[PDB]
């Protein structure tokens, strides 16, 4: 009865070894700043629990982006706060400048360094081979640093990696769905968005870990590679599941729910059906040909695998034959 | 403006 219990292989007691004030987020005091310093220049973007800003710290004549936080629960402010200052001069690691609050309505909101973005549906069709190369290697280097101090992203997807490709400049942004990674914690797998799902959160598999992270970047990876967006295009989460299936095949799936005694909801028996495990070369065609290439299938293959403990970590992933010809 | 800020 139950599933069989998983931990992360790498940085698995970092919050466990840490003082209660690092992870306990919900007795952070948050420290704000002068709201008026900041003076509002555009919209960039507008969810439900966010509204985002480019905007101008008149004390500098800097721009700045303004995320104003609107949550279902206010637990939620003090999280992303929290993961920001703790993650706060990693590597390619977005920067918290300040938090200031409507002095009126109290509502809180984030100021960030400002990365003069394009839209990766413009950009990324002009990137070559080294331009993903050197920039999965950055995304990694965010990783690998969020994971070392506790810290699982669980939103690593395209809108959340801004490019100043200009200075070759990369900020891994959004941690609003980021969390401390506490070994044996059961999280909620209604987490990122359906096509970077993993498999752990397709099969409510919740005792999940930083892997979850390597598998998403797969999915960027593949994405980017085999110009094909999304690469694992699922109508919904149980359609995702299949989506992924049809690639990795339906054995090995079975091999993953039996080694963590995983029930598979009754939704999947009838849409899984029976799937070879795929060769990556029948993704290549004319026109992604010039960014595939035998280390590019061979690192993909290494991060796209049901089993989140087989999954790369960021610094296995690091030290990949595909990143060789990578500064550092 | 909007939440106290000026544009
Ligand atoms: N520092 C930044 N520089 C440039 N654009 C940003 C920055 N932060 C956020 N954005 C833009 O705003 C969008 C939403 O910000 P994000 O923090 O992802 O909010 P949400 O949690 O609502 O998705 C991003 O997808 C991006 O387009
Ligand atoms: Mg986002
Ligand atoms: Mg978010
Ligand atoms: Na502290």
């Amino acid at each position: 009865s139950g599933p069989v219990p998983s931990r992360a292989r790498v940085y698995t007691d970092v919050n466990t070894h840490r003082p209660r004030e690092y992870w306990d987020y919900e007795s952070h005091v948050v420290e704000w700043g002068n709201q008026d310093d900041y003076q509002l220049v555009r919209k960039l973007g507008r969810g439900k629990y966010s509204e985002v800003f480019e905007a101008i710290n008149i004390t500098n004549n800097e721009k700045v982006v303004v995320k104003i936080l609107k949550p279902v629960k206010k637990k939620k402010i003090k999280r992303e706060i929290k993961i920001l200052e703790n993650l706060r001069g990693g590597p390619n690691i977005i920067t918290l400048a300040d938090i200031v609050k409507d002095p009126v309505s109290r509502t809180p909101a984030l100021v960030f360094e400002h990365v003069n973005n394009t839209d990766f549906k413009q950009l990324y069709q002009t990137l070559t081979d080294y331009d993903i190369r050197f920039y999965m290697y950055e995304i990694l280097k965010a990783l690998d640093y969020c994971h070392s101090m506790g810290i699982m992203h669980r939103d690593v997807k395209p809108h959340n990696v801004m490019i100043d490709h200009e200075h070759r400049k990369l900020r891994l942004i959004d941690w609003g769905l980021a969390e401390f990674y506490h070994p044996g914690q059961e999280y909620n797998v209604r987490v990122a968005s359906r096509y970077f799902k993993g498999p752990e959160l397709l099969v409510d598999y919740q005792m999940y870990d930083y892997s979850l992270d390597m598998w998403s970047l797969g999915c960027m990876l593949a994405s980017m590679i085999f110009r094909k967006e999304p690469f694992f295009h699922g109508h919904d989460n149980y359609d995702q599941l299949v989506r992924i299936a049809k690639v990795l095949g339906t054995e090995d799936l079975y091999d993953y729910i039996d080694k963590y005694n995983i029930e598979l909801d009754p939704r999947f028996n009838d849409i899984l059906g029976r799937h070879s495990r795929k060769r990556w070369e029948r993704f290549v065609h004319s026109e992604n040909q010039h960014l595939v290439s035998p280390e590019a299938l061979d690192f993909l293959d290494k991060l796209l695998r049901y089993d989140h403990q087989s999954r790369l970590t960021a610094r296995e992933a690091m030290e990949h034959p595909y990143f060789y010809t990578v500064v550092k | 403006a909007l939440y106290g800020f000026k544009w």
